[PDB]
DNA sequence: TGCGAAATTCCATGACAAT
DNA sequence: ATTGTCATGGAATTTCGCA
DNA sequence: TGCGAAATTCCATGACAAT
DNA sequence: ATTGTCATGGAATTTCGCA
């Protein structure tokens, strides 16, 4: 602070100042001529407090808040300064979005059989039909093939009461939900371990995760909105032909449908293929083991120019959930305990409380 | 001729009366005749009606090209015919008084029937809840004629609910007991 | 049809139907053992209620559809006949997705001096703060100044009261507003014209064509709730705060202020520069005026590689813009009239009006 | 020493009372020094009060170095000094009884007295609703001196409203009568 | 006439939205 | 009758201070 | 042994969302 | 304690029918 401006004024060289540039004084202000004009070198001890007025004005980011200070100041690694501020202003960083993006999705294998596991979800509220308002999708993840039920309420009761029919058929070893109501209550957890069904929950706020189901449900309200148009909206009586429909229909990706993949048969439906009339039900089968493990698997996508993936002490923030009007959308920074994966995280929250997150709902802190 | 097949034929009839459960009195009784596997729907008559509304949710997964029953007025109405010709399934009638399904079906239903009368004695009333385990378990029984069960021969898949134990349809002395007591 | 089906059944040579192949008849119906098994030949009377048959058991598209046909029946040609009923299905037109993407935007040029144009705007509604719920944001397109007047609804009679208090101080050749109510009213209308101000408005429902004025709210509320952060959010005191603030921050691309921008020289506020102490008024002003004329202007972006730029008289749908539950999220079809410029247009709704758009709100109507 | 700039230098004064116009009854002048740019505040009073409520208002906008007033109550209050003292602006004041601006700055005054009593009279309550189009004429009025006027000079442009027909400031023999009438 | 470090520039990322 | 924008903080690039 | 046209495959684009 | 998906219709690529 005083001293190093001391010894300066006299000519005795310090490091970080250049020596090829004259530093007087004048109106009791260490100064320098730089090619931009002359600049005040404030004493070390009072720069803090100028970053901090500068930042203040409008908490703005690095350079411009560089370009208020170099208006009248001048000293050595100014920015490194302004960013160790900009690193502690807490509305900054809980307010500020982020500018990288997330590493490239994963894509998790397709399960191995039919009723290795169940994605649900449900789809409304839809303009009421009969008093229903809501669809409880189910949909198999080696299949595709789809289960659909009317109901009055995103319920856990309705939900038992559908999937009481459904398990009728058989029995998933997993079903994977979102963190719906309906589906994180004891009561559904307690229907789930009575029959040795896991259940299996997306990380918050995430419905990607769900993917399977929530890309059928655009199925079945496109599907449902064809059906409807010029009429009412009456939806209640077109779930089974839609059901049966999208059940019965080609990816073009795969070629198959949902139901061949299920039954390696088609039933009595409108252009039942016949390619197996001559196997026995036994070739057939064997057939269909041999078709189920040689569908087409995506892969993972390159990673963007930008992206950042997570690693285990790292600090990171996660999205507020709901944030109301004029508050920030990030919590406090939060530490990473376990990568999980590359996409998904376990965080310690300052709190501190445990929560599996993925990398779609934080950012990386800034500034270290 | 070519192998029969999962939905080529399904074979339907009705049980009950049976004491009232949650409203319901009948079990529609639908089976596969190559698989041997069973739904089971529960109405309140049997009508047509609820022949319909049953049949309309299990073809709403599968249907199949011939569905066969008694000669049942809910199976001969008019109106179960017109729903079956929209549906492109031909129906098909044993002879009055001379019930004929198959071996396999034959004993199926008789199957059914027995673990029903088991699992009902004791809490006659309760039987709507226990439909879907009372399916699992006669889906997942190992045929000794093939080498399967309908869960296998279905979905060409071992399932998550083997039935080992493959217990008595059998009453014990007590249950005979206290189903005579039943009825009195 | 009958004709065709017979002169094959003898062996005489028909154009389309490959001469390799044993065509038969059985059961009634003309057949070919083809490589994938034996086919059906309709008669080419029969083969339009096929495919639509086949295409309205789930309203697939191509592929699909093609994939149920091929299990029953092969004649020449078929994706021709399935195509040309996608292309007549108005239910899948108005309702299936574009898989064609926009072109690339136009970077329209910066106004070229202060109060050649003004973007104007409301953010709202705001938690209440004295009563007030809306901002008026008005944003000078050169220079990017902006004044913020705090308002009790987004109405006419408010937009008038603050912009004759802005207009004190100058009036603008332009103001660009979007389509909302309190810019479209007549009133409005008459209130410029009385002074000589041209309304101009953006297509309807694209904000990016207000992205002026709509980026700034983005500024004006993240400064709000990073001041606002654990206190109530009572934001109409600091309306004059963040103005001013944002008014005199640098933008790092550019270099200036706005402020700086609007007069060439900054008021007596933090840090503010000096570089011009010693310049006349007037040598400043010169330095002004080139400074105004070399801002650095963004480019036109790379068309992505599935873009779709708009033709005269082609077939294109716009956006339904607030489609109710289950109903089709594109109107019919209608008819490029004019093309303002490759991002703008007039089409012509079948109704038929004239309607300016932008292409963001189109797709190209599939199948020609 | 450095040449004169915008925002050197506000000088303020307060107009009135005026006949009653929306509740208003006076009005606070600011000229910017160098550029003779006017600003106007319609004020209820001439206290502290209604000066910071008004100049908070331009100062949302640009902040001068230094304000020059005469010795007027609201701008003497320790109040008034106070904020100026927030908001780093130097006060500055004329000494009693011997008011000085400067030439430029009085024929500007002089100038707005004269416009308003000219449109005042005839309509001595609608002046509220003026006042923009009376500044837009101040501003875009060129100044014989310097060969701008003040819209330039702060903006270093043209405007899109000059006003080319620079009339009389002066009454017409009616306004003279009709000035003379009201005030009776 | 070239080195290491600081300064500056580059630019992907995301968020403002609607009538 | 009209049309995207620009703060942000790592990275890439350039410039600086010194030989 | 290669051509023109048909068939098939490839794949960007967008939309399902949330607790 | 977990993880994106897949219909769609132009385009690119491959295969077909015929020499
Ligand atoms: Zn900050
Ligand atoms: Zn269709």
């Amino acid at each position: 602070l005083d001293a190093e401006l001391d010894q300066l004024l006299q000519g005795h060289y310090i490091k970080g100042y250049p020596k090829q540039y004259t530093y007087f004084l004048e109106d009791g202000k260490v100064k320098v001529s730089r090619p931009e004009g002359v600049k005040i070198i404030p004493p070390q001890s009072d720069r803090q407090k100028i970053v901090l007025q500068a930042h203040n004005l409008a908490h703005t980011g690095r350079e411009a808040t560089l370009l208020k200070i170099a208006n009248l100041y001048w000293w050595p690694n100014m920015r490194k300064d302004v960013v160790k501020q900009l690193g502690r202003c807490q509305q900054c960083l809980i307010t500020n979005a982020s500018n990288k993006a997330s590493g490239p999705i994963l894509r998790p294998d397709r399960p191995q059989k039919p009723f290795d596991k169940f994605f649900i979800d449900y789809i409304g509220p839809l303009p009421p039909s009969q008093g229903y308002l809501y669809v409880l999708v189910v949909v198999d993840g080696m299949t595709g093939f789809t289960w659909l039920y009317p109901t009055k309420a995103p319920s856990t009761s309705a939900t038992v009461k559908s999937l009481n029919v459904l398990t009728s058929i058989a029995i998933p070893k997993v079903i994977h939900s979102d963190q719906g109501a309906a589906f994180t209550s004891s009561t559904f957890a307690e229907w789930a371990k009575e029959r040795g069904i896991h259940l299996e929950f997306s990380t918050p706020y995430h419905p990607q995760s769900s993917g399977k189901v929530e890309r059928k449900n655009s199925d079945i309200k496109r599907l449902l909105t064809k059906l409807l148009v010029g009429r009412p909206t009456k939806w209640y009586d077109l779930l089974p032909v839609v059901q049966l429909a999208l059940n019965n229909t080609y990816s073009p990706v795969l070629k198959y449908t949902p139901h061949q993949l299920l039954f390696g048969i088609d039933s009595n439906t409108p252009f039942a293929n016949q390619d197996t009339l001559d196997l026995t039900r036994e070739e057939e089968l064997s057939l269909l083991q041999e078709i189920r493990t040689s569908l087409y698997h995506p892969s993972t996508p390159p990673a963007s120019s930008r992206s950042w993936s997570p690693v285990v002490g790292q600090l990171v923030q996660e999205r507020v959930a709901r944030p109301a009007s004029l508050r920030p959308r990030w919590h406090k920074p939060s530490t990473v305990l376990k990568v999980l994966n590359p996409r998904t995280v376990v965080i310690l929250d300052h709190l501190g409380n445990n929560r599996t997150v993925s990398i779609d709902n934080l950012k990386p802190t800034s500034h270290q | 001729d070519r192998p029969q097949k999962p939905f080529d034929k399904f074979f339907i009839d009705y049980i009950g009366p049976l004491p009232p459960s949650q409203g319901y009195l009948y079990v529609l009784v639908v089976v596969d005749g190559m698989t041997g596997f069973t739904w089971l729907y529960p109405t309140k008559a049997p009508s047509t009606s609820a022949t319909v509304k049953s049949l309309n949710v299990l073809t709403s997964i599968a249907i199949p090209k011939v569905i066969h029953s008694d000669q049942g007025a809910a199976f001969t109405s008019s109106t179960f015919a017109e729903w079956a010709k929209e549906r492109g399934i031909h129906l098909e009638f044993s002879t009055p008084y001379h019930p004929q399904s198959s071996g396999k079906v034959e004993r199926k239903n008789s199957d059914i029937k027995r673990l029903l009368t088991k699992l009902l004695v004791g809490r006659p009333t309760k039987w709507y809840d226990l439909l879907p385990v009372v399916q699992l378990a006669l889906n997942n029984t190992y045929s000794p004629v093939l080498k399967y069960t309908p869960h296998q021969l279905l979905f060409g898949i071992d399932s998550n609910t083997p039935f080992a134990n493959q217990d008595t349809l059998d009453l014990t002395r007590e249950e005979e007991l206290s189903l005579l007591q039943e009825i009195r």
